[PDB]
DNA sequence: GGAGGGGGGTGCTCTTAAAGGGGCAGGTCGC
DNA sequence: GCGACCTGCCCCTTTAAGAGCACCCCCCTCC
C-alpha cells in the first residue's frame, strides 16, 4: 500500500523541509505551523510547555520511573529502546563514528564531539544560539541545544 | 582428637530401638517418607536413613536423648552428642551437614532453645566446670574452614567472638565491612617478610577530639602462619574474594546469608542479604558453648 | 550419520514423494490442542494425598520435589535420590537421525532443568506407524535408533532396553534415570527478588517446523510466501532442527557454578505456561515478568501473519526439547552469558536474559509489546 | 472398586454408544503385527556392541541384566542395582477403572520376573485420543488415573509424575523403577536340567477380550456362536479381566523362598515367544519343553474357529499382563504351586506345572500336541 | 465498491546536555 | 627527604531526553 514517492517544500517562509510524500506535508504543516498550542506538564515543579501533545506523553516517561527494556546481556533497565541499542553496542564491541583527521574512534556523537575540540573545528562552523554562542555547524543543533539547555519553560 | 563417632552412634541406636518400642505400642501407623512404603521406623544405622527421617529423629533426640545411667543429658553434652554422630555420618559417606543445612533447619531451633539456657557450672567446692566440647572438636568435625560457605561464615563469627570478644547477637551485628579496616602491619618482624593483620574499633564512647581514641585500645586480629588452614587472616581474604562486590563497602551488615548452591568452582558464594537476627542468635549460642571462647570471654571480663 | 549431509531417501531406496513427518497430524497447536486440560490432567496423575504425611512434624523436600517435573522421590540406601523423567514427541524434522537425537534429547532435558549432569540409564519407546510400508521400516527405524544411541553416548549414559508399539502415528521417546547425592542436583523452589531469567535456546521452534512443512501444500504456502522467501524458511529450519538436537549439558554444568535459584524447561505449553506453572512453586512470593522473546530470524513474522495460530509474543507457542529458564542473580546471570558462549570445553552458544523476578504472588506474565530479538543463523 | 458396578455410561452421565475399547483398533491376530520384525528391533535397542569393554575378565552380568528385559544397571553407590521396566498396552475392557489397573500390573510384572518385590516410583503415560468428546475425555480419564493410582497401592509404592500426549488411539503405561541391593533380585541366567516350568496365571486373555468385543457386532459372532455362546463368553471375559488386573507380588516373594533359577513374564510375545528369549540368556545349554497348557474356559475351542488368526496352541497369541514362567527344581516347584493357591494371608491363586527343561541347544519348543487343562473361574 | 482525505498515535535516527567513573595533580600528616 | 592519605579538577564515556519524519492504524468519505 506503499504510494509512489513524490517530494513536495513547505513553501512557508523559515521551513525549509522537502518531504518524502505530499501525504506527509499536510501533517508536517498541520503539527508543526498551524497548530499553535500550548501545554504545561502535571508534574507539579516541571513548568514545562510544550505545544504538541505527542510530546507530553514522552515527558510522562521522564518523571516516572517505568523502565520497560532489559538489556539482553547485563539485565540493565532502560526507559527507550534506542538508548538501549546505544547500550548494547558495549556487548558487542562496536565503534561506528569515525574522526576524519586521527582516525579516532568511538561509540556517539558526544564523545566525537569531544573530540572535535583537539581538532578544533568550531573556527570553520558558522551557526550559533543567541543566548550564549555555542557555534554549532549545522542548524538544528542549534534547536537541541535550545531544549537540551537554554530550555523554554515557565 | 578426643572425638568419639562410636558415643553418637550407640546414642542414636539406643534412642532409635527405644523409640520403635512405643512407636508400635501406639499403633498408629505412619508411613515413611521414602518412595516404597513401609512403616515409619528409625534404622539403628545412621546411614541407611532418609534426610527427612533424621531430620526428626535429631530434633526428638535432643528432649529425649538419656545417658547410660538413664538420666537426661546436659546441654553442654548433647552439642558433643550431636558433632559425633555429624563425624559419623560424614565418615560414613553421607554428605548431610546436620547443622547448616536447610533441610536440617528444624533440627538446630530444637538444639538451639536446648543450648541457649546453658550456663557455666560452679562445683560446691568453687572451680568452673569446663566445657566439655573444645576448638579441635570443631575443626575435626568440619564444621569450621572453609568447606562451605556456612562453615566459613561460621570460622569468621567463632574468630571475632575469640579476638574481639563479641559475646551477644545485639552487639555482634555492629561488625561490617567499612568498619573492619584492613591494615597491613607497619613493622615486620624482617624486611624479608609483610606481616598483615586485621583490626575493629570496638571501643563504645562519645570519640570526640581524639579522646577514647587510641592505637592499643581498638581490638585487633593476628596472624597464624604455623597452619595457614586455621589462619583467620587467609579465611578473612577467602570470604571477601567469595561475597559479592557490591557487598564490600557497605555499613549496613557483615554476614551474608550463603547462597543455596554453590560448587568448587563457584566464583561467588554468598548473597546480598545479611542473615537474620534469629540466625545469628541460633549460630551464636553454639558457640559461646566452645571452652576456648568461654576462656577469652572469662579473661577479657576478668581484666 | 545424516550430520555430513541432508537425508535423501532415494540415497536409502526411498521414493522421491516420502517424508517422515506424514505420520502425524501436526498443527499449530502442537502434540496437544487443549493445553489448559492436559495442565489438569498432569496435576491429576502427580497429585498425591498421602505424601503430606502431617507435616513429618517438620519442613523437607516433597516427594514430587517441584510438583510439575522431575520428582526427586528419595530411596532407602544412603539417603540418596531418585530422579527420574519422561517425555514423548512425534516426529517433527524429516531427517530419522536427527530426529531421534531430538528425542533424546528432549528425554534428557528434564534432568538438566534439575542441575543433574549425569545420567546413569535411559530407555527408548520406539513406535512404527501402521501406515508405514515395510520397506520404509527397515530403512529408517535403524537411523532413529542410531541417532537416538549416539544422542545418549553425548550424554554420558547409554540405552540399555526400552519397548516397541504400534501406534497409527510414530510416537518416539524415552525415560531419564539418575540415582545422586543429595547435593548434586538443584530443586528448583528457590527465588528471590532481584533475580533475572536465563534462557539458552531461541523460541519459535514450531514456526519454522510448521513453514517447512508448508513448501508442498500449494494452499497454505502462498497465504505465507508473501512475508518470507522460501531461503530464510530453509535456513530457519536448519537451524531449529541444529539447536532442538542439542544438549544441555553445559547449562546444566553452568547452573551449579554461577549460584541458581530455580530453572526449569520450555518443551510443551510455551515460554508463559511453563514460566507460570514454574512460579506456584517458588516458596517465596515471587513474580516473573518476561521483557524480551528471542525468536529464530523472520519466525514472528509468520507467527503474526498466520493469526491465532502460534501467538509467540503471547508465549503460548509449543517448543520442541527447548532450553531452560534459569534464575540467577543479576551479576551471575551478566557472568553466565559471557562462559556459555566462549566456554573452557568449547563448543559454545549464546544466551539472553529474557526477564525479571520480582515480588508478586506467584505468577508469570508477559509484557504488553515483548522487545522481540531476532537470533542471526551463526554459522 | 473391584467388585463394584462394571462402568456403566448411563450411570456416569455417558451415552449408551460409548465404549472405551472404540478408541483403539484391536487386532486379534497380535499385540503387535510384525513381532518378529518389532522383536528384532527391541534387541537392536538392547544391543550394544561396546559394553563388553574386552569382557572386564570377568563373568559379571552384563550392562543388560539379561539383554532382554528388566536391564540391571550397576550404580556408582554403594554397588547398588537400578531395575526399571516400561510397558504400554492399548485399551481391551470396557471399564475405565481396570484398565488402569491392568496397565499397573503389567508395567510392574517385569520386576516381579527377576524376584524384586518392591518399587520405589512408578511414571505414567496417559495418552488422551483426538477422536474423543470433551465430556468422554472428563469423564474417562481421572478413572483411569484413579484405577492407576489404586494399583500402585496394592503394588507397595506410588504413581509420582509421568506425561500426557495426544495420540489417536489411548495409550496407557508407565515405568518402574527399584533401586535394590545385589541379594534382592533373581538374575534369569541361571538353570539346570530336570527343572519344570510353572505358570501363575492361564492363558488366553487377548482371546477372551476380542471375543466380547466380537459381541457387540453380530457378523462375526455368527461363526463363532456355534463353539460357545454368550454366557460362556462373559465369563470367561470377566475371569481374564480379573486375571490379568492381578499383581505378582506374591509370585515374586515366593520366587526366593523356593530356589528360583530364572523366570520371565508372558506379556505381548505369547509364551513360545518369551521361552524363547528366555533360553537365549542361560549360561548352561538347556531347552524348555511345555507338556501342557492352561488355556482359559472354552478359549481352546474358538481359536480353532476362527482360523489362525489367534493361535493359541501354537503358542504365538500375544497376552497382557501374563503370569511368571518361573523354572524351579522338581521337588521345590511342587511345593510353590501348593504355598501359592492357600496363601496365610490369604486371596488363593493356581499355578501349574508346565513343562520341563532339558539338554538341548539353547531354544524353547512346543511339543506337537500340547494338552489343554481347563480353567473354570473360581465359584 | 472504492482510492483518497482526516485524525490519531508511534518507532527510529539524529542531536545535545547531564551524570559519572577514572585518572592526574594539589596539600597535610607521618616516618 | 620520602612516602601515604584525602581531596579537587579535568577527561572521556555512557545514560537520559527532545525534535522531527516516515509510518501505520482506524475511520470517514462522497463519487
Ligand atoms: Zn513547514
Ligand atoms: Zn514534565
Ligand atoms: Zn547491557
Ligand atoms: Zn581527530
Ligand atoms: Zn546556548
Amino acid at each position: 500500500k506503499k504510494p509512489p514517492i513524490q517530494y513536495v517544500r513547505c513553501e512557508m517562509e523559515g521551513c525549509g523541509t522537502v518531504l518524502a510524500h505530499p501525504r506527509y506535508l499536510q501533517h508536517h504543516i498541520k503539527y508543526q505551523h498551524l497548530l499553535k498550542k500550548k501545554y504545561v506538564c502535571p508534574h507539579p515543579s516541571c513548568g514545562r510547555l510544550f505545544r504538541l501533545q505527542k510530546q507530553l506523553l514522552r515527558h510522562a516517561k521522564h518523571h516516572t520511573d517505568q523502565r520497560d527494556y532489559i538489556c539482553e546481556y547485563c539485565a540493565r533497565a532502560f526507559k527507550s529502546s534506542h538508548n538501549l541499542a546505544v547500550h548494547r553496542m558495549i556487548h558487542t564491541g562496536e565503534k561506528p563514528l569515525q574522526c576524519e583527521i586521527c582516525g579516532f574512534t568511538c561509540r556517539q556523537k558526544a564523545s566525537l564531539n569531544w573530540h572535535m575540540k583537539k581538532h578544533d573545528a568550531d573556527s570553520f562552523y558558522q551557526f550559533s544560539c543567541n543566548i550564549c554562542g555555542k557555534k554549532f555547524e549545522k542548524k538544528d543543533s542549534v534547536v537541541a541545544h535550545k531544549a537540551k539547555s537554554h530550555p523554554e519553560v515557565l | 582428637n578426643s572425638l568419639k563417632p562410636e558415643e553418637g552412634l550407640e546414642v542414636w541406636k539406643n534412642w532409635a530401638q527405644t523409640k520403635n518400642a512405643e512407636l508400635e505400642k501406639d499403633a498408629q501407623n505412619r508411613l515413611a517418607p521414602i518412595g516404597r512404603r513401609q512403616l515409619l521406623r528409625f534404622q539403628e544405622d545412621l546411614i541407611s536413613s532418609a534426610v527427612a527421617e533424621l531430620n526428626y529423629g535429631l530434633c526428638l533426640m535432643t528432649r529425649e536423648a538419656r545417658n547410660g545411667e538413664g538420666e537426661p543429658y546436659d546441654p553442654d553434652v548433647l552439642y558433643y552428642i550431636f558433632l559425633c554422630i555429624q563425624k559419623y555420618l560424614f565418615e560414613n559417606g553421607r554428605v548431610d551437614d546436620i547443622f547448616s543445612d536447610l533441610y536440617y533447619v528444624r533440627f538446630t531451633e530444637w538444639l538451639h532453645e536446648v543450648l541457649k539456657d546453658v550456663q557455666p557450672r560452679v562445683t560446691p567446692l568453687g572451680y568452673v566446670l569446663p566445657s566439655h566440647v573444645t576448638e579441635e572438636m570443631l575443626w575435626e568435625c568440619k564444621q569450621l574452614g572453609a568447606h562451605s560457605p556456612s562453615t566459613l561464615l561460621t570460622t569468621l563469627m567463632f574468630f571475632n567472638t575469640k579476638y574481639f570478644l563479641l559475646k551477644t547477637v545485639d552487639q555482634h551485628m555492629k561488625l561490617a565491612f567499612s568498619k573492619v579496616l584492613r591494615q597491613t602491619k607497619k613493622n615486620p618482624s624482617n624486611p624479608k617478610d609483610k606481616s598483615t593483620s586485621i583490626r575493629y574499633l570496638k571501643a563504645l564512647g562519645i570519640h570526640q577530639t581524639g579522646q577514647k581514641v587510641t592505637d592499643d585500645m581498638y581490638a585487633e586480629q593476628t596472624e597464624n602462619p604455623e597452619n595457614p588452614l586455621r589462619c583467620p587472616i587467609k579465611l578473612y581474604d577467602f570470604y571477601l574474594f567469595k561475597c559479592p562486590q557490591s557487598v564490600k563497602g557497605r555499613n549496613d551488615t557483615f554476614y551474608l546469608t550463603p547462597e543455596p548452591v554453590v560448587a568448587p568452582n563457584s566464583p561467588i558464594w554468598y548473597s546480598v542479604q545479611p542473615i537474620s537476627r534469629e540466625q545469628m542468635g541460633q549460630m551464636l549460642t553454639r558457640i559461646l558453648v566452645i571452652r576456648e571462647i568461654q576462656e577469652a570471654i572469662a579473661v577479657a571480663n576478668a581484666s | 550419520m545424516s550430520t555430513r549431509e541432508s537425508f535423501n531417501p532415494e540415497s536409502y531406496e526411498l521414493d522421491k514423494s516420502f517424508r517422515l513427518t506424514r505420520f502425524t497430524e501436526l498443527k499449530g497447536t502442537g502434540c496437544k490442542v487443549p493445553q489448559d486440560v492436559l495442565q489438569k490432567l498432569l496435576e491429576s496423575l502427580q497429585e498425591n494425598h498421602f505424601q503430606e504425611d502431617e507435616q513429618f512434624l517438620g519442613a523437607v523436600m516433597p516427594r514430587l520435589g517441584i510438583g510439575m517435573d522431575t520428582c526427586v522421590i528419595p530411596l532407602r540406601h544412603g539417603g540418596l535420590s531418585l530422579v527420574q523423567t519422561t517425555d514423548y514427541i512425534y516426529p517433527i524434522v524429516d531427517d530419522p537421525y536427527m530426529m531421534g537425537r531430538i528425542a533424546c534429547a528432549n528425554v534428557l532435558s528434564d534432568l538438566y532443568a534439575m542441575g543433574v549432569t549425569e545420567c546413569d540409564n535411559m530407555l527408548m519407546l520406539l513406535g512404527v506407524s501402521n501406515k508405514m510400508t515395510d520397506r520404509e521400516r527397515d530403512k529408517v527405524m535403524p537411523l532413529i535408533i542410531q541417532g537416538f544411541k549416539d544422542a545418549a553416548e553425548e550424554a554420558g549414559t547409554s540405552v540399555t532396553g526400552g519397548q516397541t508399539v504400534l501406534n497409527p502415528w510414530i510416537v518416539l521417546g524415552g525415560v531419564a534415570t539418575t540415582v545422586c547425592q543429595p547435593n548434586e542436583f538443584i530443586m528448583p523452589d528457590n527465588a528471590v527478588p532481584g533475580d533475572v531469567l536465563v534462557l539458552t535456546k531461541p523460541l519459535g521452534t514450531q514456526v519454522a517446523v510448521a513453514v517447512h512443512q508448508w513448501l508442498d501444500i500449494p494452499e497454505k504456502w502462498n497465504k505465507i510466501k508473501l512475508v518470507v522467501t522460501q531461503e530464510d524458511v530453509e535456513l530457519a529450519y536448519q537451524e531449529a532442527m541444529m539447536n532442538m538436537a542439542r544438549l544441555n549439558r553445559t547449562a546444566a554444568g553452568l547452573m551449579h557454578t554461577f549460584n541458581a535459584h530455580a530453572a526449569t524447561d520450555i518443551t510443551g505449553f510455551g515460554i508463559l505456561g511453563h514460566a507460570q506453572n514454574l512460579a506456584k512453586q517458588q516458596r517465596n512470593e515471587v513474580s516473573f515478568v518476561i521483557h524480551n522473546l528471542p525468536v529464530l530470524a523472520k519466525m514472528a513474522a509468520v507467527s503474526k501473519a498466520c493469526g491465532n495460530m502460534f501467538g509467540l509474543m503471547h508465549g503460548t507457542c509449543p517448543e520442541t526439547s527447548g532450553g531452560l529458564l534459569i534464575c540467577l542473580p543479576r551479576e551471575q546471570a551478566a557472568r553466565f552469558c559471557a562462559e556459555i558462549k566462549s566456554p573452557k570445553y568449547g563448543e559454545g552458544h549464546q544466551a539472553w536474559i529474557i526477564g525479571i523476578v520480582e515480588k508478586g504472588n506467584r505468577t508469570a506474565r508477559i509484557i504488553d509489546k515483548p522487545r522481540i530479538i531476532e537470533v542471526a543463523p551463526q554459522v
